[PDB]
């Protein structure tokens, strides 16, 4: 092949990679303990070492055996891969490594991760599996791994809330993290208001940025869909009022109308409240037919000076 | 400490998280998830075979000792 | 390879208490085993207490209810707590670690530690 | 995906049921030291 | 996080919940039989 | 030795290979893959339920042989 | 079930046994013939698994052949070069599982056949 | 589609330039327009 | 939704087809009456049909 992505991968290292990739837990344990000429950082034809192979195939036991081994490389990429695949137990095991518990890599900003030059979240001699600006919390929000997002939030990770080309990609990635339901529902105290404001902000950004108009339109649509779903999950009048009136003035209905959130206002849970307010004192006229309404319109037309 | 609105919002947000997880469980299964289950079967096979290898080795030791006693 | 040097060595009056500690790596998901073993002078090696990967502990009938095998959350260190340390509980205690779920079987354990020294005065 | 998760949990429960520690009968078979 | 859907979920209860969620039948049987400091109604993060 | 353009192309091609493998893993699971998993389960049955009871009946014979002595 | 093939034969000859034991395929069942020699204790002659794999005692290795019908409804034991040692009440047994080569768990459930070898 | 995907997987200005400008004469853009 | 499901229509009533026809009529009438929840009752009537 014209590209050597990975020497010769001696039989010991090849056997170790074969055992780790296909979950031969006893063999990988035996090779980690007894063997002395084996380096745990040997890589296969694609440059994936034992840890990345075990994480990719969801081998929690092999992952635990490798994490107990010192001088294990590609730990950050293993965490990112596990977050991408939504392997909650593997992510939890990796987050207990001294590379995360002792350090503050989750807490620090993506810009701080870019200025610290830690070569941590890298998966080969040069380059990372995902964009260099994608922190673990941003990736978990991307993939909508609710439990992973909750674990990272407990760890203290937050989304940044922000070449001339990688900067736009970084901003779009940060907004994809922010505009996901997994982060909107788990981060803020008032997710509906935050999602409405974020939908407005993303619509404005789509207006400003024309090349990436589709991306910001999609993110705004995600925020609108989250608000609509939260409204839909209401089961009594109190929850509907809380979603509509906010913390009776329909503050969130007016916000949705201003922010062009159409399905929120058009939702039956919102429509029933709007109809109740629409017929304030005309309770009996709500269910009358169109003919009776036209007749009452004609009566009002006849008697409008009298009514005034 | 939490007000009534905070309790209502917490209920609705937990309900939304559970509904989203349920809807994710209703997504069509991809090939990667089947590969994950196949790898689970593979690791289970290796663990079970090594368990047997250990049980047979233990039984072999008792025989060897007993054979020597005879 | 991994030098452990089981600690907790010392002497104590019979009927008291003492604590041991061994640097044994334990695993929560992988099926591993950790345990303490008793090599009494004149007698032979026996199984004091063993702890499975899931935290399940098995104690010898002699030391049932008196000893407590336990480890840290990191599971990099193995702790043995002895209470009411009588005359019988005296040996060159060793620390062992095997793979699998057959934790309560003495065979297969690796005694790669030098050992500790505990004795009781009557 | 829910049914596949159910099957994965079935495999996990089977693994935990098969890897139970029952190596005690064999340990008690050391009454051969009482030859 | 702003919302706490669930204390500190002591290690015994944490391992009991892990065993029950992933069908560790021997462990859940052992904890329901022998363990007395176990609250069977302990809840996880959700 | 390699030029900068060669290094950039190598990075981009490795990235494309990984992305393509991920997209394949996101493809719908066919019936053939499920049959492969079923055959894995079938093979495991025969591998585990293999007869290794001689390592028990030999001992029972030895126990008796020496029990006669005792 | 009733074991058949009962009779007497001269040493170095051949004889055939039969037992109405129902074997199974795919279902992990064990069938086998057992030897109850007078004076001696009950032992295992030969066993046949659900897959057709056969295990013979070291004494009867190569000389005996355990088999069954295509419908696995009848158990057939073929003896060649019957020496003086091969004299017993050859019972018939059937258990469940893959523990064919362990004589524990078998349910003999039979009258047994009487075979004697004249020297 | 392969060429489009390799272009899509660029993550900074240098990779985009390498894909477009080939080894600022946009050789590959001219080739794509010609083809 | 509980009444208009085949799992209940087939296993509950002695004459499931007549019960489902009458239920379809009722659900169509209620879809007419309830304008805000029209789609749900229309779907349930379609289920009975
Ligand atoms: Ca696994
Ligand atoms: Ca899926
Ligand atoms: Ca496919």
């Amino acid at each position: 092949p014209a590209f050597m992505f990975n020497t010769s991968l001696t039989a010991e290292e090849e056997r170790f990679l074969d055992a780790a990739e296909y979950g031969n837990i006893p063999v990988v344990r035996k090779m980690l303990e007894e063997s002395k000429t084996l380096n745990v950082n040997c890589v296969d034809y694609m440059g994936q070492n034992a840890l990345q192979l075990a994480v990719g195939n969801e081998h929690l036991e092999v992952t635990e055996l490798l994490l107990k081994k010192e001088n294990l490389a590609r730990i950050g990429d293993a965490l990112l891969l596990a977050i991408s695949k939504g392997y909650v137990r593997i992510v939890e095991a990796i987050l207990n490594h001294p590379g995360f518990a002792a350090s503050k890599r989750l807490t620090l900003s993506p810009c701080e991760q870019e200025l610290q030059d830690d070569d941590f979240y890298a998966y080969d001699e040069d380059g990372t599996r995902f964009s260099p600006d994608i922190t673990p919390i941003i990736l978990a929000a991307h993939c909508q791994k609710y439990e992973v997002v909750h674990m990272l939030l407990m760890k203290g990770a937050r989304i940044e809330r922000p070449d001339s080309f990688s900067h736009s990609r970084s901003r779009i990635n940060a907004y994809k993290g922010l505009a996901s339901p997994a982060y909107l529902s788990l981060s803020s105290e008032d997710p509906v208001l935050t999602a409405l404001e974020l939908s407005n902000e993303l619509a404005k950004l789509a207006n400003i940025e024309k090349e990436f108009k589709n991306d910001y339109r999609k993110l705004s649509m995600q925020c609108k869909d989250f608000v609509v779903g939260v409204l839909d999950l209401c089961r009594d009048s109190e929850e509907v009022e809380a979603i509509l009136n906010g913390d009776a003035s329909l503050s969130r209905v007016k916000l949705a109308i201003k922010y062009e959130v159409k399905k929120f206002v058009a939702h039956p849970n919102c429509q029933q409240q709007l109809l109740t307010i629409w017929y304030e004192n005309l309770s009996g006229l709500r269910e009358q037919t169109i003919a009776i309404k036209c007749l009452v319109v004609l009566v009002v037309a006849l008697g409008l000076p009298f009514l005034a | 400490q939490p007000t009534r609105y905070q309790q209502i919002m917490k209920r609705l947000i937990k309900r939304y998280v559970l509904k989203a997880q349920v809807d994710k469980e209703n997504d069509e299964v991809n090939e990667g998830e089947l590969k994950e289950i196949k790898q689970d079967i593979s690791s289970l096979r290796y663990e079970l075979l090594e368990d047997k290898s250990q049980a047979t080795e233990e039984l072999a030791i008792l025989i060897h000792k007993l054979s020597e006693k005879l | 390879q991994v030098q452990l040097q089981e600690s907790g060595g010392g002497s104590v009056q019979s009927g008291g208490s003492l604590r041991l500690s061994c640097a044994a790596s334990g695993y929560t998901y992988s099926r591993s085993c950790l345990g303490w073993f008793r090599q009494a002078p004149g007698k032979e090696r026996e199984r004091v207490a063993t702890i499975d990967s899931d935290g399940s502990t098995s104690y010898a009938d002699s030391v049932k209810g008196r000893f407590t095998i336990s480890q840290d959350n990191a599971k990099n260190t193995l702790y043995l707590q002895m209470n009411s340390l009588k005359s019988e509980d005296t040996a060159m205690y060793y620390c062992a670690s095997k793979y699998g779920s057959r934790c309560q079987n003495s065979l297969g354990y690796m005694y790669r530690g030098q050992g500790t020294q505990v004795t009781v005065s009557s």
